[PDB]
């Protein structure tokens, strides 16, 4: 039947040219049924799943009558806007019916091809139209099918569509941009759009460098600052490639000359995050994306001893960097007049130098004659006496490593080999890319194997039974000894390359094909650790080094002036730390296993869990496991923290209370040395350890010992807890703030209460003492100004604040004389100097103005600051004005005379044409949304006539804009008491524009209408 | 190939739990299975 | 306080600027940003540099103009 | 050669400069051919040449063996123009 009226179009267009008759409601009449015929098709296929030969059949002789009668339609002329609504519905179901090719190429690829090519012929006016109402559902169904792809890119064969599709699709993308590195499918589809249009913009030059000119400093900033606090930032820095390969070597008029503004900020951000050791092929990633920018040799002088750093780590390993490097470093040698070259490289010529010696070596003729011509071209720069020396390996020490005892059975001789080597050969087997497993086996057994011959076997079945059912070893007392790793003197030459062997041990206990026949092995080790070193500082055994008073010192480890009589069991915390400090988070399952095994085989020999708590091996596990947390990597800070969290869950309650303040201290310097850019998501998992630290110590419960040790640790914790109040740093900052907040609520108190005994820590500091608010940067600026705010914003005061008392005048006339100056003209100091923005500045301070309403013998003042502010010209500016109003607004009273004479500006520039901007009309619903009496009728019939106004301007103009005409009509809503006779003019030239323009389908002067048009 | 690996560094040996005396139910399963592991692990070669 | 500009399809143009009080000179390029100079000395071999470049990588104008405020 | 770099390893860094500019003065004789003279491919180029030669200079360090070998070299070609316009 479709067949037949695939040629049946043709046969009514030519008897509806004979004369003119009524055609057009027949065409339209079985587009609405064919419409519907994609409903059924479409709706049902979930529940019916030859059935799929016949359904792809129908759907492609479907397809193919749609497009046959678009195309006697068409052959432009404006659509009605009914029609549009049907193409709605027929997108819509389109896609559901788009179903049948997924269960089971090059017919799949053509139907798509006629699919796409619809509407490329239609009016660009509807065009977009359409596809910007429906651009949400177009991207959920790409997200559940992938052969859209297929759509995706046959939009760009040689139409028209992908000059003016490509703009909804790149804003859609914007609007959802934060959400990108949180989940993982989503973010790798979104970023294959964002592949795919880039490289429509690159391929057709013609009218899509106009397109990316705007809105183009949101990508390349918003991507910089929101990968700095996210879990997967790896996919934003992927984006920023693709855009640097399409704004240059192709396309390039008009997005040179709007990328320069934006090199200063990101040239000197790829810079710093370049020399941190976050992984290794992050790295890589990173000097590709600081070299190879689309900027030529001019207009970078400035700028160039920045990209020198990238070039010595682009020149150290990599097959593709050096030969980058060297051509990178050959276009600057070409014209440069390397005297001008040899006066920017001097910092770095040692390590310059030294790399390109060295890459003359590698077995490669497209790199080393590459490297030798850039050499010879030098001058004489290239041999020059270095200011550093090249570095030597030297032996720190004189001993003898492990060695095992073979004999032979000529002349009775024995042999010792060393193998000292040969365990860091097979930690590097273990730590490869690329290794077939036998050798990971024979690796793995050279470990074993001198794991278990270094070892003593004695005690068979006879001293182990003695010693374990002795007396004294649930009945006495364990003394108080404290181990530390503070009193170390140096490392041994043994004591490093037996950490690597149990470190291999541990990592090859989880690689799977070995996991089965290694966790039986390793576990029963640690369990023999543990009972030796139990045996070794218990009460009825002890070492004249564990007495009831004893030290720390040196003779606790193994050492060679003083060791602890031959490698004592303390070798594997060392191992479980370096192995919970390791690049990939796979250890961190074996980790918590080995510390629950040593904890249940010291719970079983010793009678109780609260008595193993005060053995001494705990406290040296504590600080060994909290001083990662202190490397400069990420990696490592993440082991400290799962290490703390498995420690708080699982050992019990008393325990935590005596070492809160070293937990605590631990989880708050993460968050202060993570702030440029700060993890893959680290800093929100230190969060909520604190938040499940502080709820499971505060709360409630019944001994003597345990209500004391509470209240202890209880002074301890809020003591240090007031001390970041006044913190320049914010991350800290609002932590401590919601670290009180969540304290009060869990335990039966209030917030001041708490702060009461530690009041003298904040009398001298919260503020200024012997102190200016001009001496000191602006970051303590801020603090201290958040400081005031949380001190005077709960309904009990504390440090109460009246000027002519003591010290109160300066302070409060310093903040007075900080909201006039706008311009950074006027503001020329060399303390504020580098401040982009200096809007955060101002804002800590406005908030002090609104924190303090409780003295009404001045408020002029500050009324007047407040009103200035909500008079500004920023947007952000603006917008917190109105949030301290509001919170202002809980005072006593606001005359009106006081906003009469303040808003008599805004009534001055009422009656001009070129007056009514954006910002006005968000300053005027702002001021409008609270004191709800300040306009009359009279005054909303004059805006009546200003609506229309606007309303004849854009049907004269339009053959930025839609936005102001949108929010007028808004500010309606807020208004009340409203005439009631304005309802009839106003939607009928909303009906007239709505008629000029032909649009129906979601007008912006309709959702804040619906919501006007409801209150009558 | 046939004699058990020793070691002339008793320097670096590792101290066995009798060690602390010349220096001067779940239980019993435990020593059990230390036993056996001990008694399976002896059996190491050099070859 | 001296002022010198320099104009060279494209337009960029290259500004030296020294503010009263230190003589440190500052440059900008216009196709706030700011420039750290030296002495005086540094300043014609930027510029000599810049000029060379901007020369180079043209080849439709041919000319040299310039002019002084201050 | 040993891996770092001493007194050994100057003759070959310091003949790399040569080397390279055979290649670069090969040119020379391409440009001064009487089918392709007069044109801006042999001119432009010709002072190019001139003035990179010009540039680069090595360090006084080196013993005045090199320093003839590579001002000889350059002085062989920079009289080789006089010997085409000597016979506007």
């Amino acid at each position: 039947s479709c067949k037949l009226l695939l040629n049946l179009v043709d046969c009514i267009r030519s008897k509806s040219e004979q004369e003119s008759g009524n055609g057009r409601d027949v065409l339209m009449r079985m587009l609405e049924v064919f419409v519907l015929k994609f409903h059924t098709i479409a709706r049902y296929q979930l529940s019916a799943i030859f059935q799929v030969t016949d359904c792809r059949s129908l759907v492609k002789t479907l397809v193919c009558g749609v497009k046959t009668i678009t195309w006697g339609i068409t052959s432009n002329k404006q659509l009605q806007p009914k029609e549009t609504q049907i193409y709605i519905k027929l997108v819509k179901y389109a896609m559901q019916a788009l179903d049948i090719y997924q269960v089971q190429m090059k017919e799949e690829k053509e139907v798509l091809e006629h699919f796409a090519g619809v509407f490329t012929m239609m009016n660009p006016l509807t065009f977009k139209e359409i596809f910007q109402t429906t651009v949400p559902y177009m991207v959920e169904r790409i997200s559940k099918n992938y052969a859209l792809q297929i759509v995706a890119n046959s939009f760009l064969a040689n139409p028209t569509t992908s000059a003016l599709f490509a703009t909804i699709l790149v804003e859609y993308l914007l609007d959802r941009l934060p959400e990108m590195g949180s989940n993982v499918e989503l973010s790798n589809l979104y970023l294959k759009l964002f592949k795919l249009v880039f490289g429509s913009v690159s391929l057709f030059a013609a009218e899509n460098e106009q397109m990316l000119k705007p809105h183009l400093h949101k990508i390349v900033n918003s991507s910089m600052e929101l990968a700095q606090t996210a879990k997967e930032p790896y996919n934003y820095f992927l984006l920023l490639r693709a855009l640097f390969r399409s704004i240059g070597g192709g396309s390039h008029d008009l997005l040179y000359q709007e990328f320069l503004p934006l090199l200063p900020n990101l040239l000197q951000g790829l810079n710093m995050l370049q020399s941190g050791l976050h992984k290794q092929h992050m790295k890589d990633l990173f000097v590709e994306l600081c070299l190879t920018v689309p900027v030529r040799l001019s207009s970078l002088l400035p700028y160039l001893p920045m990209l020198m750093d990238p070039l010595v780590s682009a020149l150290n390993g990599s097959q593709t960097l050096v030969s980058q490097g060297l051509r990178t470093l050959e276009l600057c040698v070409d014209n440069l007049q390397p005297d001008f070259l040899y006066d920017h490289i001097q910092p770095v010529r040692a390590e310059l130098m030294q790399a390109l010696w060295r890459t003359l070596r590698n077995p490669a003729d497209s790199i080393s004659h590459v490297a030798y011509r850039v050499l010879g071209k030098f001058g004489g720069s290239n041999r020059k006496m270095l200011k550093e020396s090249q570095k030597l390996h030297y032996v720190v020490t004189e001993v003898q490593g492990p060695s095992i005892t073979v004999e032979f059975s000529d002349c009775k001789a024995s042999l010792q080999l060393p193998m000292e080597k040969a365990i860091e050969t097979a930690l590097d087997c273990l730590k490869s890319a690329n290794t077939e497993p036998y050798y990971r086996r024979q690796a793995w057994e050279v470990i074993k194997c001198f794991l278990v011959a270094m070892m003593s076997l004695e005690d068979n079945k006879h001293a182990l039974y003695q010693l374990l059912a002795h007396p004294n070893f649930t009945e006495k007392t364990i003394p108080n000894v404290i181990i530390s790793h503070r009193y170390k003197a140096q490392d041994t030459p043994a004591r490093k390359t037996f950490e690597q062997a149990l470190t291999g041990a541990f990592m090859s206990a989880v690689i799977k094909d070995l996991r089965p026949s290694a966790l039986p092995f390793v576990a029963s080790l640690i369990r023999h650790y543990t009972m030796v070193a139990v045996a070794q500082q218990c009460g009825p055994f002890l070492l004249p080094c564990y007495q009831v008073g004893s030290q720390p010192s040196t003779a606790m480890f193994h050492s060679e002036e003083n060791g602890s009589k031959g490698m004592d069991p303390l070798v594997l915390i060392d191992a479980i730390a370096i192995c919970m400090a390791y690049e990939e988070k796979e250890l961190c399952k074996i980790g918590e296993v080995a510390l629950a095994v040593i904890f249940d085989v010291a719970s079983i020999i010793l009678g109780s869990k609260e008595r193993a708590c005060q053995l001494p091996l705990f406290s040296y596990i504590v600080e060994r496991l909290c001083a990662c947390c202190y490397e400069q990597a990420w990696y490592a800070k993440l082991g400290g923290v799962v290490s703390i969290k498995f420690l708080m869950e699982r050992l019990p309650l008393t325990w935590v209370l005596q070492n809160q303040q070293t937990f605590l201290k631990a989880l708050l310097f993460v968050m202060m040395d993570l702030t440029g850019e700060v993890s893959n998501g680290a800093v929100a998992m230190a969060k909520t350890t604190l938040e499940q630290l502080l709820m499971r110590c505060a709360t409630p419960l019944r001994a003597e010992e345990i209500v004391a040790a509470q209240e202890k640790s209880f002074h301890h914790v809020t003591h240090d807890l007031v001390r970041e109040v006044t913190s320049p740093n914010s991350t800290v900052r609002k932590q401590a703030m919601h670290s009180l907040q969540v304290l009060a609520q869990v335990t039966g108190k209030s917030v001041t209460v708490i702060m009461e005994p530690h009041k003298e820590v904040l009398q001298d500091m919260v503020p200024p003492k012997k102190h200016l608010l001009r001496h000191q940067p602006a970051n303590a600026q801020i603090g201290l100004m958040e400081g005031n705010t949380f001190c005077t914003t709960l309904q009990p005061r504390l440090f109460t604040m009246d000027l002519n008392v003591v010290e109160h005048k300066v302070f409060y006339t310093e903040l007075l004389n900080l909201c006039e100056a706008e311009d950074s003209a006027l503001t020329k100091l060399p303390c504020y100097k580098s401040l982009p923005s200096l809007v955060p500045l101002r804002i800590a301070a406005l908030n002090a103005l609104a924190a303090c309403n409780y003295l009404p013998q001045s408020r002029e003042k500050i009324i007047a600051a407040l009103f200035k502010a909500l008079n500004s010209t920023n947007s952000e500016l603006q917008e917190a004005g109105e949030a301290c109003m509001r919170k202002f607004l809980e005072g006593a009273t606001i005359e009106v005379d006081q906003i009469h004479t303040h808003m008599r500006p805004l009534l001055m520039m009422l009656g001009d044409y070129r007056s009514l901007t954006l910002n006005v009309v968000n300053r005027l619903t702002s001021v409008t949304r609270l004191f709800p009496n300040s306009f009359n009728d009279k005054f909303c019939d004059q805006m009546m006539q200003h609506l229309r106004k606007w309303m004849e301007v854009v049907v004269i103009t339009h053959k930025e804009e839609m936005k102001i005409c949108s929010a007028i009509i808004n500010l309606f809503h807020l208004i009340p008491a409203a005439p009631q006779t304005l309802v009839k003019p106003l939607l009928e030239v909303v009906m007239k524009t709505e008629r000029a323009m032909l649009i129906e389908a979601g007008s912006p002067f309709r959702e804040p209408l619906i919501k006007f048009l409801t209150r009558h | 190939k046939s004699t058990p690996i020793g070691t002339s560094c008793q320097g670096a040996m590792l101290p066995s739990i009798t060690n602390v005396i010349n220096l001067a139910n779940q239980l019993h399963m435990l020593t059990n299975r230390h036993d056996k592991f001990l008694d399976t692990l002896r059996e190491v070669k050099t070859g | 306080d001296v002022k010198d500009d320099y104009v060279f399809y494209q337009k960029t143009k290259l500004t030296i600027l020294q503010s009263l009080g230190d003589p440190l000179y500052y440059g900008k390029i216009q196709p706030s940003n700011w420039f750290i100079i030296g002495s005086k000395t540094d300043a014609e071999r930027v510029v000599n540099q810049y000029q060379e470049l901007v020369q180079n990588e043209a080849k439709c104008p041919v000319k040299m103009s310039h002019s002084s405020s201050g | 050669l040993p891996h770092v770099v001493s007194h050994v390893h100057t003759p070959l860094l310091q003949a790399a400069q040569q080397i390279i500019e055979l290649q670069e003065a090969a040119q020379i004789n391409a440009g001064l051919q009487p089918t392709n003279l007069g044109r801006n491919n042999s001119l432009h180029d010709m002072k190019t040449v001139v003035k990179t030669w010009r540039n680069r200079l090595p360090i006084v360090s080196d013993d005045l063996s090199h320093w003839s070998s590579i001002f000889m070299w350059r002085q062989h070609h920079y009289q080789g123009k006089p010997t085409w316009s000597g016979m506007p």
